[PDB]
RNA sequence: UUGAGCCUUGAUGUGUAGGAUAGGUGGGAGGCUUUGAAGUGUGGACGCCAGUCUGCAUGGAGCCGACCUUGAAAUACCACCCUUUAAUGUUUGAUGUUCUAACGUUGACCCGUAAUCCGGGUUGCGGACAGUGUCUGGUGGGUAGUUUGACUGGGGCGGUC
RNA sequence: CCAUAGGUUAAUGAGGCGAACCGGGGGAACUGAAACAUCUAAGUACCCCGAGGAAAAGAAAUCAACCGAGAUUCCCCCAG
RNA sequence: CGCGGGGUGGAGCAGCCUGGUAGCUCGUCGGGCUCAUAACCCGAAGGUCGUCGGUUCAAAUCCGGCCCCCGCAACCA
């Protein structure tokens, strides 16, 4: 799975459609990529899976504000 | 603005692909203005008519409630003793017989007219070359008026012209470029009303649309 | 790219207001030093608030002044040299006290090297002008030293 | 736009065409005329009647540029080979230096034998 | 470095008769040019051969109005409007320029590790390429779903519907 | 170097099982259209993931119509 | 069986499909270059563009039969 490690988006389910009366499957994948962060409460560099809509968040946010809160047990990152 | 030594020095704070906020134009309208004493600004009344056409052809002024600067210098016509006052309120030249003599030649030495009724008796010999300069007075613009004393005090403010030949819009100085925006705005509100007044008979369609003041390499901004 | 400034820059900074930068520069340099961020005009004193105890806690690990950027102006100049390849090419990189050293007194490697690089130490033998790095707010050229009489 | 005054000038005649050129010594060429240009057929654009009126017709095409004194080079076998340089002298211009450029066989690749008759 | 569009700005502008190339046009005596006017032409465009611009020979703060007199209308000072056209600017495609940082190594090395993958480090060489996505012009019986007229003491061509 | 990947030790959590129900995911063809693709059939069939004693929903940037409602689900109806 | 076309100087082929309207080459009958013929060049002679009615300003041309033909197909149980 191409998974935004940063937000949670995953694939989602959808159809093509065009112009034809004939409908048939699509199925939405993201665009998948790699980006490296600063964690000041652990000194480290880190090594995160990044997407489209995604990648636009945190950015914007902050990653004192994102990435700082979101172990949810630790996920061995 | 013409490209001089002193203008040069200005064109360098501006780009020609940048526009400014209302607020800051209006300071930017007095930088632009090389000049050591205070310049002062034409605007355009947007129109409205067609540019050429007679039967749409606007020529009048009007005559401001409390002025933007400079005063005019004003005559009035009035008999007797009347004219004394008048002469202490804002008149500086009497309508008589002896000055009849250089109207009639085309030489108005005053900027502004006023008349009594009783007096407009001899003005209505004149009113042909009174008429093409828009000194000539008219009881539905108050200029024909009993109280002339007060009336020349109230012609102290001055007026505004408007006139077109070529052109479906019309251009004409207002005041400083150190004017108060926001006063700018009301002298311009009596303005656009004397305009509907003047507003030719056939003048279809729309007529007055949404009016603006305009700089060099910063675009027209709304009133 | 519209951001505000946290603190101050001598190129650019309006109070209360964004500014226009590059968004590339801003994650290179403004963002990470902590110097900008876009928006968060209503959050900013809570970011600057919670660096407020962060940077008193660094003063227990760093709390000290620079006394160099003082003495870049001097042009000083370098008294170590590479020892050379019999071609005339040399080992590269390998530690930051063999390279760009004019007093000969640390015994470990260094965290900044006294020059600015893309890529640590170049294999060339002769005369080369490079950037001296002190702090990013004052510069310097020097030439190498290849000889250290 | 000021004229330049001085330069060279190209002239080219084979047996079937009279090609002249006025050039630059950088090795452009400025303006040219055809003998071919005179809507004559075969050889005749060899000919000084053809070459003749190919001169002031290479010289109307520099007529922006300005001339005055010309270096002039000659190549190939054909007649009108002076006659046209004649014609450019009496239009008002002025030869700094003639020189012959004619190429002498070298290799030659394969020659007529077996020669048309 | 320049193809394309667009902004920006200058030269314009006369006949006829007379000083006088009044472009239009709305105001009008103290205001303006120093990156600019003169000379008046050598020479370039245009030409009423005057003049202005490209740029000189070249200088370098002025100037202008009265008297005189043309005309709907004036000739300092200051708005507004324009044809044609180029350069500076600008947006946007090309051509090539250096150089790392998105990206990449079916380069090399050290360590995890007596591991050809992977991870971390090291040191080279590539690259604003690839890989990929939103939208989209076009293709595609390779694959797949489906449609595919009737009469005639027989059929097909013909005829009939 | 310090460090950390890596290594070791102790602790918690999960693991497998259990009838039917249940949220999410993958997703037809037949059938009807007296013929077929849109439409109907069907989010059925079958397969997958995951989980609770129920799952799911909720008290409004929702729904109305100037009257007002004031959570959702289940039932008869609204309504062929 | 028909279908679509054709109906041309002697032979072979144009034009047609836009009525203001019979043509070219080989031939046939003579001129020119010739000693002589062919080529070439200039001239002449010729077709009821099937047949009878109809429609028209008019019919080789359109409209209905009759009449002679070319080409395509003349085997399905």
């Amino acid at each position: 799975s191409r998974v935004c490690q940063v937000t949670g988006k995953r694939p989602v389910t959808g159809n093509n459609r065009s112009h034809a009366l004939n409908a048939t499957k699509r199925r939405f994948l993201p665009n998948l990529h790699s980006h490296r962060f600063w964690v000041e409460s652990e000194k480290r560099f880190v090594t995160l899976r990044v997407s489209a809509k995604g990648m636009r968040v945190i950015d914007k946010k902050g990653i004192d504000t994102v990435l700082a809160e979101l172990r949810a047990r630790g996920e061995k990152y | 603005a013409k490209l001089t030594k002193r203008m040069r020095v200005i064109r360098e704070k501006v780009d020609a692909t940048k526009q400014y906020d209302i607020n800051e134009a209006i300071a930017l309208l007095k930088e632009l203005a090389t000049a050591k004493f205070v310049e002062s600004v034409d605007v355009a009344v947007n129109l409205g008519i067609d540019a050429r056409k007679s039967d749409q052809n606007v020529r009048g002024a009007t005559v401001l409630p409390h002025g933007t600067g400079r005063s005019v210098r004003v005559a009035v016509f009035t008999q007797g003793a009347n004219a004394e006052a008048a002469k202490a309120a804002g008149a500086e030249l009497v309508g008589m017989e002896d000055l009849a003599d250089q109207i009639k030649k085309g030489e108005m030495n005053f900027d502004v007219v006023i008349a009594s009724p009783d007096a407009m008796r001899v003005v209505g010999q004149l009113g042909q070359v009174l008429g093409p300069r828009g000194l000539m007075p008219n009881p539905k613009v108050g200029t024909v008026t009993p109280n002339v004393a007060e009336a020349v005090k109230n012609a102290k403010a001055g007026q505004v012209r408007y006139r077109n030949d070529k052109n479906g819009i019309i251009h004409t100085t207002i005041g400083k470029v150190d004017f108060d925006a926001d006063k700018l705005k009301e002298n311009l509100e009596a303005l656009l009303v004397a305009l509907k007044k003047a507003k030719p008979t056939q003048a279809k369609g729309v007529y007055i649309k949404k009016v603006s003041i305009s700089t060099t390499m910063g675009a027209g901004v709304a009133v | 790219m519209q951001v505000i400034l946290l603190d101050k820059v001598a190129n650019l900074g309006s109070l209360g207001d964004q500014v226009n930068v590059k968004a590339g520069y801003a994650r290179n340099f403004l963002v990470p030093q902590g110097k900008a961020v876009p928006a968060t005009k209503k959050n900013i004193e809570f970011f600057e608030a919670r660096r407020a105890e962060l940077e008193a806690k660094l003063a227990e690990v760093l709390a000290a002044a620079n006394a160099r950027a003082e003495k870049i102006n001097a042009l000083e100049t370098v008294t170590i040299a590479s020892k050379a390849g019999d071609e005339g090419k040399l080992f590269g990189s390998i530690g930051t006290r063999d390279i760009a050293d004019a007093v000969t007194a640390a015994g470990v490697e260094v965290a900044k090297s006294e020059v600015r690089l893309p890529n640590g130490v170049l294999r060339t033998t002769g005369e080369h002008e490079v950037s001296f790095q002190v702090h990013s707010e004052v510069f310097a050229k020097v030439i190498v030293n290849v000889v250290a009489e | 736009r000021k004229q330049v005054s001085d330069g060279v000038a190209h002239i080219h005649a084979s047996f079937n065409n009279t090609i002249v050129t006025i050039t630059d010594r950088q090795g452009n060429a400025l303006g040219w005329a055809t003998a071919g240009g005179s809507g004559f057929r075969g050889s005749r654009k060899s000919t000084p009647f053809a070459a003749q009126v190919a001169a002031e017709r290479c010289a109307d095409a520099v007529k922006e540029y300005g001339i005055k004194n010309l270096e002039v080079m000659v190549k190939g076998p054909g007649p009108g080979r002076e006659s046209t340089i004649r014609a450019l002298n009496a239009a008002g211009f002025r030869i700094t230096n003639i020189t012959d450029v004619t190429p002498i066989p070298h290799n030659g690749c394969r020659p007529p034998k077996k020669r048309r008759v």
